[PDB]
C-alpha cells in the first residue's frame, strides 16, 4: 500500500502548482511579523523573495517555491523592504 | 489559458488584429486605429527594458 | 474511546521515522521532500502572542 | 482603445511591468488566485445593511433613457450610477417585453428536471432500516458521455471560435442552435458545460442506478425511509457504455477463436466506431469497468484495476498476503490435477452481476464469507464460485466425474476453471458434502441450508447470506498490465489477473448504433453486411487495388479479407466461379486496355476462392444470403450489384457503397502580412502562407494540408523496417 | 503524466519505449519525463522517416499506402547492437568515417548521418551543445522544439516543406495538451542536454544541520538513521517492550452496576444570581395594537405612543441598590430617558432616534469615565501597587426552576409569521408537513416563542445602532410585536436601552450599555436574584388592583457575536423539530408503515417530564415539544461554555447509563475521573447547575 499511496503523491508533487498553497485559512506572515490571509501572506512572502535572489517560483510548480525556501536559510541576511 | 508567449505581447497581438478587423471590415476611425497603432508600439518599445 | 492530551505526546521525529519507512526504497529526492516537515516540526518555536 | 491604453499606464510602473513582461500566458491561471481577502464581513448582515439603505444596486448608465426616475407614485430610483431596488420590479412591470422566449436551449437541462418532475409518477413510502449501498454513478442527464477536457475543447469552439485552441456533431448542431441568439458568452460556457460533461462519483444510494434517479436522490431516499419514485424517460448515456460493453464481448469471443488473438483484438480495436468516434479514443478515456474492456485497454497498454476476474465475479483484496507453493491433488474421481494453492491468509471482497460478498480465506480453507444478492440462483451461483475459490478438500473430493472442459477454441481450461465449470451446471453434491453449523441471526444475517432455503438457526460451514445487501466498496486502482499474445492479462507481480475464458453472460442488443469495419466481424450483421461491406472495402482501397491487379494478381486474390464473402457462395461451384473470373481477368490483361472497372469491382471477389479447370461459363453468379439466393449478373446492373450509370454511386441491395484544419510552418514571420483571427474561412486561394494568432497566446504561420494524416496502417508499417 | 503519454501515442511507440527503458534498468514509474521523451523522440523518427522514396535517379519523392527504398535507416527505435551492426555496415558500404556517437537516422540522398533532437528549451544552445559534442566531422544535426522552431545544420534543412511542417505541428499540440493538463512539468527536466533526469532536492547547510538534530537519541547523522530504517527487522520488539514495561500500566475495567452511580455533587454557597441579557418572566408588555404594518417602521415613535399609553408615573422612589456603586444615578438617567423623549416638541424636527446626552450619570452607567490610561512600561516602571481572579463558587437557587417553568407555558399571542410551502403531491411531503405543522401548531403560542423573537428584534436593534451611532449614546427601544388572539397586530414595548461607544472594529470588541426593563416583580421577594441590578419603584398600572410598576436597571456589555448568536434564535425551533424528528424515525425506524401519527394524535402516549409529588408526572405531546423547545431556547440565550462542558461530559455518563440499562453488562475505566470533570463545569451559572439537578433527578429516576 505504500508504494502506491507514495506514486500517487509522486504524482502530486509533480503536478501541484502554488495555487494549492493559497486555498488556506489565515496563516502567519514572517513578513509582517502577524497573522495574515493565505493569499496575501503568500504574496509578501513571493515579493521578499524576488526582493533578493529567490526568483524560482515564477516557474509555476510548488516544488520550485520550496527550492526557494531552502535556499533562503542558507542566505546570511535576508532584508524586508516596506 | 495555454500560450508560450508572455502577456504582453500576446495582448497587442490580439490588439493589433482586432484593431486591424474592426478598422477594415467594421467601422472605426482612421486616425484612431493608427493612434492605437502606435500605442501598441510604444508598448512593444517599452517591453525591451 | 478518546485519547486525552494526544495532540502534545506526539513527537515529530516519530512522525519522520514512520515517513522514512513509508520511502522505502523510493528516490532519494522524493524522501528528502516529504521528510522536511517532521524535521522543521523538531526545530520549532512557539509564539506566546500579545502580553 | 481603452485597454490599449491601460497597457500603455500599466507598463509604465517597474514593479507592474516586470510581472507583465516575465510571466507567461501557460501561468496566468496561478497569478488570478492573489487576492486581499477582505470579503467575509458577515454577508448575511452585510446584505441586509445594504437593502436598508437606498440605491444599493449597480447598473450601467443606459438606464437614464431605459426608465424614469419618477415612478407612478414618484418614488426615485436613480442616483449619480446606483439604482433602487424598486427599479428592478419596475423593469419586470412594464418593460422592454422582447422575443428572447427562445431561452429554453440553453437552459435545456432545467427544464428536462421539470419534465420528469411533471410526468413523474409517484408510489408508497414502505419504511425500512435502509442500509446504505455504496456505488459509483454518474450525475448528468443527456451528455453523450464526453470528458472535462474534449467537452471544454467543444465549448471553446462553439463560444470563443475565434480563440480557440491547436486542435464534433454537437459543435454543429448547438453553434447552429444558439447561432445568433447569444445570451452572455460565459453563461452560455457554464450551462453548456453543465449539459454535456460527464460526472461519475461514490455515492451511497438504496436502488438507484440511472442519472434520473440520482438526480431526486433526497426525494426517494433519507435516513429510514424510501420513496417509489418513478420520472419516465431514461438519459442518454446510461445505455451508451453497453454497446461498448457488447462490442469488446463480441471482439474477444471472436479473436479468442483466431490464430493469433492478440493482434487480431488489436486490428479490431483500431477498425471499430461506436457512434461515430473510433473505439481506442473511447477505451483510453472511458472509465467503465468490464472484463472484456478490460481486456482490449490492456491489450493497447492502458491501465485497468488490480481486480481479478473469476467467475464472472471480480476480486479485490482488502488485506492479507500469499505465497505459491504449487501442489498436486488427486479429485473425487481418481484424477490428477496440479494446481497453484493459494497459501497463508487473505481478506477478499467480490463483487457480481447482481451479487457480492465479503470473503476472508484461509490456506485451502474458507473461514467465513457473507453474500448478499437479489435472485435465489444468483445468491447460489457466487456461493458456488465462492466455494469453487475456497481450495477446501471438501469440494475437491465432492468431484464427481472425469473433468474434461474445453474452450470454445478447443482449448484445455485451468483446472480451477475446471471445477468453477463442473460445479456450475450440478452442485447439490458439494452442498450437502460440505457441511452444517447453527447460528445466532444478529444484525440481520440469515443462513442457508443445502435445499437452497433460508433458516434462522442452521447454515452452511462458515456462510452467511445477508439481508438488505452486502457493502459493496469499489476502489480505484491502476496498475500496468502485462498483456500476452492470448489475450490473457497478469499483473507486474506474476498474478493472472483476468482471461477471456470468463466473458460471455449475456447476449447483445446494442442500443446505439454499430459499426465493425475489419475482416472478420462481417458476420453478425446477417450475411446481407457481407457484400456491401466487401464492396465498401473494395471501393475504399480500389486505388491500391489497381495496381495490385495488373502486377502480381495472385496475391491480391488470396487476400484474407474476401473469406467472408468466400463462404456465401455454395461450396460445390466456388472453384468454376473463381477460375471463370481469373481466366476473363487474364484475357483483360493480356487485350490490353479493354477492361472496364465496373466489371472488375463486380465480379473480383470471386477469384478469391481456389480455382478449378471448368469447361463451362456463366452469366449469373448465386450467392445464399438468410438461405435465400440472391444473383449477381455479369453483364448490366443486379439488386445486389447496382451500379447507377449517371451518378456513379455503387448501391448494394439499396444500400449506398461509395463512388470515384491547417498545419505550422513555424512562429510568426513578419512577411507574410499581419496576423490574422482563427476566423479565415477564405483559405486564400489554398496556397495561403499566412501568420494567424492561435488560441490565447502566441502567433504562428500556417499553410494548408494535402492528405489525410490519420491513424491508418502507417504507424502499423512503421514495424515494415523493424524486424527486418 | 504515466497514463497521458498512453493517450496521446499508438501501442507501438508505447512498447518500443518500454522495451528501450528497460535497457539500464530505468523504472518507468519515477522516470515519468524521460518516458515522455523518449516516446517523443520515436514518434518524431517515425513521422520523419514515413512517405519518402527514392526515384529511378538520384532524387526524393513522397508515396501512399509500387517497389522502393525508404531513403532512410531508423536507428533509435532498434536494439543497440543492432543499431551498432547496422551503422558498421551502411559505414563499410559507403567508406564514410562512423560517428562515436551513436546518430537516429542516416539519409540516402545526401549520405550524411541526420540525428535528431527535440528540446524544451531554446534550440541555438541545444544545437551549440551538440556542435561542440559533434564537430569537424559529417555529421548533420536537426534540431526541433515545442514552439515551432526549427534548426538544421547550416540551413540545410534536410526534408520537404510540408513533411517538417506535419512534425512541428504534431509537437505543439501535444505541448499544449501536456501544458492544459498542467503537466508541463518536463520543461525542468529536459533542461540538462541529458533530457533524463529528473527533480533533485537537495538539502544544503543549516537545514541539514537541522535534519542531523531531528533524529533520536541514537544517531548522528540522519544517513544511518534511513540505512537503519530501510533495513528493518520484525524480531517482536513490541513483545520485549511489553515484557519490559511496568504492570501498572493497564486499563483495568471497573464495572458498572446500578450502585455505583452516585448523584452529582452541587456547589454550596450564595445564591445564584440572574445574567440573563434581558427579563424574561418578569418584564411587561406595553401594547399598542397599531397596524402600521412594520419593518420599515420607525421603532421610536412606536415606544413613545407606548409611553402615551400609561398614566401613572410616580416620583421615582428607589428600592433594590446594587449594592456596589453610585445608586442615585440609576434613577438620574431614567429621569433623563423621560426628560429627553418629553423635550422632542422642542427639535421642531422629529430625529427617528435620539442621542442621550453626554451627561455625568450616563458616562458613568456606561464606564466611560476615563479608565487608567495607556502608558508604556518604560516610565511606569515602578509603582507601589502594580499588580495584575477565579470565580467564586455559588450554589443553585429556587428561581431557575420557576423560570424555566413559565418558559414552557401557553399564552395569548402567536408570535411566528411563518411562510408558505407550496402543494404537497408526494407521500413523505405529506408526513412531513403533517409534522411540521402540528409542531408549528403546538410551538407558536409558546413564550419561549416570545423569547425568541424578543431576543431577535433587540439584538437587531442594537447591532443596527451599533454601526450609523458610532459616536454618541442613543436610545434602542426594547420593541417587539406579536397578533393578538383577535387576530390584531400588537406592538410591545419591555423598556429602553442606552448604547455607549460602539467602535466594533473587530468581532469579540465589546460596547456597554443599559438596560431599563419594565416588570411587576417585587425584588425585595428574592433579592439574591437581582445581585447585577438596581430597581426603581416607577409607577403603580391599572389593572382593580393597582399593582406597583418597577424599572430594573444594570450595566452589561455585548459584543458583535453576542449580538448576532441571538439574531439567530430561530435555529431555536429547528433543533426542536429534529430533536423531535429524530424520536419519530429512530424509535420507530423498526416498522413497516413508520409510526408517524401515533406518536401525536394519541394522549395516551405519556412523556416523563416533571416531578412534583416525589413522583414521575409524565405530561403529553405539547409539553414535550415546547419543553425541549424552551431548553434550546435557554441554552441559547444562558449560553455559557460551563453548560458545554457539562453537556459533553455528562453524555457519557448518560450513554452509559442506558448501555447498563439495556442489560449490555458495560464497564468503565476511572468513574472518578468523569465526576472530576463533570464537577469541574459545575461554579456559577443557574442553567448549569439546574441541568445538574436534572440529571441528578433522572439517575435518582432510573433504578439507580
Amino acid at each position: 500500500i505504500f508504494e502506491n499511496s507514495c506514486l500517487e503523491t509522486m504524482e502530486v508533487v509533480q503536478q501541484t502548482r502554488v495555487d494549492r498553497l493559497t486555498q488556506g485559512r489565515q496563516t502567519y506572515d514572517w513578513t509582517l511579523n502577524r497573522n495574515q490571509p493565505a493569499a496575501t501572506a503568500l504574496a509578501n512572502t513571493i515579493e521578499v523573495f524576488r526582493s533578493n535572489g529567490l526568483t524560482a517560483n515564477e516557474s509555476g510548480r510548488l516544488i520550485d517555491f520550496l527550492k526557494d525556501v531552502m535556499e533562503s536559510m542558507d542566505k546570511e541576511e535576508m532584508e524586508i523592504t516596506t | 489559458p495555454v500560450g508560450i508567449s508572455s502577456m504582453v505581447e500576446a495582448m497587442v497581438s490580439r490588439a493589433r488584429i482586432d484593431a486591424r478587423i474592426d478598422f477594415e471590415s467594421g467601422r472605426i476611425k482612421k486616425e484612431e486605429f493608427a493612434e492605437i497603432m502606435k500605442i501598441c508600439s510604444t508598448i512593444e518599445e517599452l517591453r525591451r527594458q | 474511546g478518546d485519547n486525552t492530551k494526544w495532540n502534545e505526546n506526539q513527537n515529530p521525529r516519530m512522525f519522520l521515522a514512520m515517513i522514512t519507512y513509508i520511502t522505502k526504497n523510493q528516490p532519494e529526492w522524493f524522501r528528502n521532500v516529504l521528510s522536511i516537515a517532521p524535521i522543521m516540526f523538531s526545530n520549532k518555536m512557539a509564539r506566546l502572542g500579545k502580553g | 482603445m481603452e485597454r490599449i491604453k491601460e497597457l500603455r499606464n500599466l507598463m509604465s510602473q517597474s514593479r507592474t511591468r516586470e510581472i507583465l513582461t516575465k510571466t507567461t500566458v501557460d501561468h496566468m491561471a496561478i497569478i488570478k488566485k492573489y487576492t486581499s481577502g477582505r470579503q467575509e464581513k458577515n454577508p448575511s448582515l452585510r446584505m441586509k445593511w445594504m437593502m436598508a439603505m437606498k440605491y444599493p444596486i449597480t447598473a450601467d448608465k443606459r438606464i437614464t433613457e431605459m426608465v424614469p426616475e419618477r415612478n407612478e407614485q414618484g418614488q426615485t430610483l436613480w442616483s449619480k450610477v446606483m439604482v433602487s431596488p424598486l427599479a428592478v420590479t419596475w423593469w419586470n412591470r412594464n418593460g422592454p417585453m422582447t422575443s428572447t422566449v427562445h431561452y429554453p436551449k440553453v437552459y435545456k437541462t432545467y427544464f428536462e428536471k421539470v419534465e420528469r418532475l411533471k410526468h413523474g409518477t409517484f408510489g408508497p413510502v414502505h419504511f425500512r432500516n435502509q442500509v446504505k449501498i455504496r456505488r459509483r454513478v454518474d450525475i448528468n442527464p443527456g451528455h453523450a458521455d464526453l470528458s472535462a477536457k474534449e467537452a471544454q475543447d467543444v465549448i471553446m469552439e462553439v463560444v470563443f471560435p475565434n480563440e480557440v485552441g491547436a486542435r464534433l456533431t454537437i459543435t454543429k448542431e448547438k453553434k447552429e442552435e444558439l447561432q445568433d441568439c447569444k445570451i452572455s458568452p460565459l453563461m452560455v460556457a457554464y450551462m453548456l458545460e453543465r449539459e454535456l460533461v460527464r460526472k461519475t462519483r461514490f455515492l451511497p444510494v438504496a436502488g438507484g442506478t440511472s442519472s434520473v434517479y440520482i438526480e431526486v436522490l433526497h426525494l426517494t431516499q433519507g435516513t429510514c425511509w424510501e420513496q417509489m419514485y418513478t420520472p419516465g424517460g431514461e438519459v442518454r448515456n446510461d445505455d451508451v457504455d453497453q454497446s461498448l460493453i457488447i462490442a469488446a464481448r463480441n471482439i474477444v469471443r471472436r479473436a479468442a477463436v483466431s490464430a493469433d488473438p492478440l493482434a487480431s483484438l488489436l486490428e479490431m480495436c483500431h477498425s471499430t466506431q461506436i457512434g461515430g468516434t473510433r473505439m481506442v479514443d473511447i477505451l483510453r478515456q472511458n472509465p467503465t469497468e468490464e472484463q472484456a474492456v478490460d481486456i482490449c485497454k490492456a491489450a493497447m497498454g492502458l491501465r485497468i484495476s488490480s481486480s481479478f476476474s473469476f467467475g464472472g465475479f471480480t476480486f479485490k483484496r482488502t488485506s492479507g498476503s500469499s505465497i505459491k507453493r504449487e501442489e498436486e491433488l488427486l479429485t473425487g474421481n481418481l484424477q490428477t490435477l496440479k494446481i497453484r494453492v493459494h497459501d497463508g491468509y487473505e481478506e477478499f471482497t467480490m463483487v457480481g452481476k447482481r451479487a457480492t460478498a465479503i470473503l476472508r480465506k484461509a490456506t485451502r480453507r474458507l473461514v467465513q464469507l457473507i453474500v448478499s444478492g437479489r435472485d435465489e440462483q444468483s445468491v447460489a451461483e457466487a456461493i458456488i464460485v465462492a466455494m469453487v475459490f475456497s481450495q477446501e478438500d471438501c469440494m475437491i473430493k465432492a468431484v464427481r466425474g472425469d473433468l474434461n472442459f474445453v474452450n470454445r477454441a478447443n482449448q484445455r481450461l485451468n483446472p480451477m476453471h475446471q471445477l468453477l465449470r463442473h460445479f456450475q451446471k450440478d452442485a447439490k453434491v458439494l452442498f450437502q458434502n460440505w457441511g452444517i453449523e447453527h447460528i445466532d441471526n444478529v444484525m440481520g444475517m440469515i443462513g442457508v441450508l443445502p435445499d437452497m432455503t433460508p433458516s434462522t438457526e442452521m447454515s452452511m460451514r462458515g456462510i452467511r447470506v445477508s439481508k438488505m445487501g452486502v457493502d459493496e466498496y469499489s476502489s480505484t486502482e491502476r496498475v500496468v498490465v502485462s498483456i500476452d499474445r492470448f489475450l490473457r492479462v497478469r499483473d507486474q507481480r506474476g498474478n493472472v489477473l483476468l482471461s477471456p475464458e470468463e466473458v460471455s453472460e449475456t447476449q447483445g442488443t446494442e442500443k446505439l448504433t454499430i459499426t465493425y469495419s475489419s475482416s472478420m466481424m462481417w458476420e453478425i450483421n446477417g450475411p446481407e453486411s457481407v457484400l456491401v461491406n466487401t464492396y465498401q472495402w473494395i471501393i475504399r482501397n480500389w486505388e491500391t487495388v489497381k495496381i495490385q491487379w495488373s502486377q502480381n494478381p495472385t496475391m491480391l486474390y488470396n487476400k484474407m479479407e474476401f473469406e467472408p464473402f468466400q463462404s456465401l457462395v455454395p461450396k460445390a461451384i466456388r472453384g468454376q466461379y473463381s477460375g471463370f473470373v481469373r481466366t476473363l481477368f487474364q484475357q483483360m490483361r493480356d487485350v490490353l486496355g479493354t477492361f472496364d472497372t465496373t466489371q472488375i469491382i463486380k465480379l473480383l471477389p470471386f477469384a478469391a476462392a481456389p480455382p478449378k479447370q471448368s469447361r463451362m461459363q456463366f452469366s449469373s453468379l448465386t450467392v445464399n444470403v438468410r438461405g435465400s439466393g440472391m444473383r449477381i449478373l455479369v453483364r448490366g446492373n443486379s439488386p445486389a450489384f447496382n451500379y447507377n450509370k449517371t451518378t456513379k454511386r455503387l448501391t448494394i441491395l439499396g444500400k449506398d457503397a461509395g463512388t470515384l484544419g491547417f498545419l505550422i510552418l513555424g512562429k510568426e514571420d513578419r512577411r507574410y502580412g499581419p496576423a490574422l483571427s482563427i476566423n479565415e474561412l477564405s483559405n486564400l486561394a489554398k496556397g495561403e502562407k499566412a501568420n494567424v494568432l492561435i488560441g490565447q497566446g502566441d502567433v504562428v504561420l500556417v499553410m494548408k494540408r494535402k492528405r489525410d494524416s490519420s491513424i491508418l496502417t502507417d504507424s502499423q508499417t512503421a514495424t515494415k523496417r523493424i524486424r527486418m | 503524466m504515466e497514463d497521458f503519454v498512453r493517450q496521446c501515442f499508438n501501442p507501438m511507440i508505447v512498447e518500443l519505449a518500454e522495451k528501450a527503458m528497460k535497457e539500464y534498468g530505468e523504472d518507468l514509474k519515477i522516470e515519468t519525463n524521460k518516458f515522455a521523451a523518449i516516446c517523443t523522440h520515436l514518434e518524431v523518427c517515425f513521422m520523419y522517416s514515413d512517405f519518402h522514396f527514392i526515384n529511378e535517379q538520384g532524387e526524393s519523392i513522397v508515396v501512399e499506402l509500387a517497389l522502393l527504398k525508404h531513403r532512410f535507416e531508423i536507428i533509435e527505435g532498434r536494439d543497440r547492437t543492432m543499431a551498432w551492426t547496422v551503422v558498421n555496415s551502411i559505414c563499410n558500404t559507403t567508406g564514410a568515417e562512423k560517428p562515436k556517437f551513436l546518430p537516429d537516422l542516416y539519409d540516402y540522398k545526401e549520405n550524411r548521418f541526420i540525428e535528431i533532437g527535440v528540446t524544451r528549451r531554446e534550440v541555438h544552445i541545444y544545437y551549440l551543445e551538440k556542435a561542440n559534442k559533434i564537430k569537424s566531422e559529417n555529421t548533420h544535426i536537426h534540431i526541433f522544439s515545442f514552439t515551432g522552431e526549427e534548426m538544421a545544420t547550416k540551413a540545410d534543412y534536410t526534408l520537404d516543406e510540408e513533411s517538417r511542417a506535419r512534425i512541428k505541428t504534431r509537437l505543439f499540440t501535444i505541448r499544449q495538451e501536456m501544458a492544459n493538463r498542467g503537466l508541463w512539468d518536463s520543461f525542468r527536466q529536459s533542461e540538462r542536454g541529458e533530457e533524463t533526469i529528473e527533480e533533485r532536492f537537495e538539502i544544503t547547510g543549516t537545514m541539514r544541520r537541522l535534519a542531523d538534530q531531528s533524529l533520536p537519541p541514537n544517531f548522528s547523522c540522519l544517513e544511518n538513521f534511513r540505512a537503519y530504517v530501510d533495513g528493518f527487522e520484525p524480531n517482536g520488539y513490541i513483545e520485549g517492550k511489553l515484557s519490559q514495561m511496568s504492570k501498572e500500566v493497564n486499563a483495568k475495567i471497573e464495572p458498572f452496576l446500578k450502585t455505583t452511580p452516585r448523584p452529582i455533587r452541587l456547589p454550596d454557597g450564595p445564591p445564584c444570581f440572574q445574567r440573563s441579557k434581558f427579563l424574561l418572566m418578569d418584564a411587561l408588555k406595553l401594547s399598542i395594537e397599531d397596524p402600521s404594518h412594520e419593518g420599515e417602521g420607525i421603532p421610536l415613535y412606536d415606544a413613545i405612543k407606548c409611553m402615551r399609553t400609561f398614566f401613572g408615573w410616580k416620583e421615582p422612589y428607589i428600592v433594590k441598590p446594587h449594592e456596589k456603586g453610585i445608586n442615585p444615578n440609576y434613577l438620574l438617567s431614567w429621569k433623563q430617558v423621560l426628560a429627553e423623549l418629553q423635550d422632542i416638541e422642542n427639535e421642531e424636527k422629529i430625529p427617528r432616534t435620539k442621542n442621550m446626552k453626554k451627561t455625568s450619570q450616563l458616562k458613568w452607567a456606561l464606564g466611560e469615565n476615563m479608565a487608567p490610561e495607556k502608558v508604556d512600561f518604560d516610565n511606569c516602571r515602578d509603582v507601589s501597587d502594580l499588580k495584575q481572579d477565579e470565580p467564586e463558587l455559588r450554589s443553585l437557587s429556587s428561581w431557575i426552576q420557576n423560570e424555566f417553568n413559565k418558559a414552557c407555558e401557553l399564552t395569548d399571542s402567536t408570535w411566528i409569521e411563518l411562510d408558505e410551502i407550496g402543494e404537497d403531491v408526494a407521500p413523505i411531503e405529506y408526513i412531513a408537513s403533517m409534522r411540521r405543522n402540528y409542531f408549528t401548531a403546538e410551538v407558536s403560542h409558546c413564550r419561549a416563542t416570545e423569547y425568541i423573537m424578543k431576543g431577535v428584534y433587540i439584538n437587531t436593534a442594537l447591532l443596527n445602532a451599533s454601526c450609523a451611532a458610532m459616536d454618541d449614546f442613543q436610545l434602542i427601544p426594547m420593541i417587539s410585536k406579536c397578533r393578538t388572539k383577535e387576530g390584531r397586530r400588537k406592538t410591545n414595548l419591555y423598556g429602553f436601552i442606552i448604547k455607549g461607544r460602539s467602535h466594533l472594529r473587530n468581532d469579540t470588541d465589546v460596547v456597554n450599555f443599559v438596560s431599563m426593563e419594565f416588570s411587576l416583580t417585587d425584588p425585595r421577594l428574592e433579592p439574591h436574584k437581582w445581585e447585577k441590578y438596581c430597581v426603581l419603584e416607577i409607577g403603580d398600572m391599572l389593572l382593580q388592583m393597582s399593582r406597583p410598576m418597577f424599572l430594573y436597571v444594570r450595566t452589561n456589555g455585548t459584543s458583535k457575536i453576542k449580538m448576532k448568536w441571538g439574531m439567530e434564535m430561530r435555529r431555536c425551533l429547528l433543533q426542536s423539530l429534529q430533536q423531535i424528528e429524530s424520536m419519530i424515525e429512530a424509535e420507530s425506524s423498526v416498522k413497516e408503515k413508520d409510526m408517524t401519527k401515533e406518536f401525536f394524535e394519541n394522549k395516551s402516549e405519556t412523556w416523563p417530564i416533571g416531578e412534583s409529588p416525589k413522583g414521575v408526572e409524565d405530561g403529553s405531546i405539547g409539553k414535550v415539544c415546547r419543553t425541549l423547545l424552551a431548553k434550546s431556547v435557554f441554552n441559547s440565550l444562558y449560553a455559557s461554555p460551563q453548560l458545554e462542558g457539562f453537556s459533553a461530559e455528562s453524555r457519557k455518563l448518560l450513554l452509559v447509563v442506558q448501555a447498563l440499562r439495556d442489560n449490555l453488562e458495560p464497564g468503565t475505566f476511572d468513574l472518578e475521573g468523569l465526576y472530576e470533570a463533570i464537577e469541574e463545569c459545575l461554579i456559577n451559572d443557574p442553567w448549569v447547575l439546574l441541568n445538574a439537578s436534572w440529571f441528578n433527578s433522572f439517575l435518582t429516576h432510573a433504578l439507580r
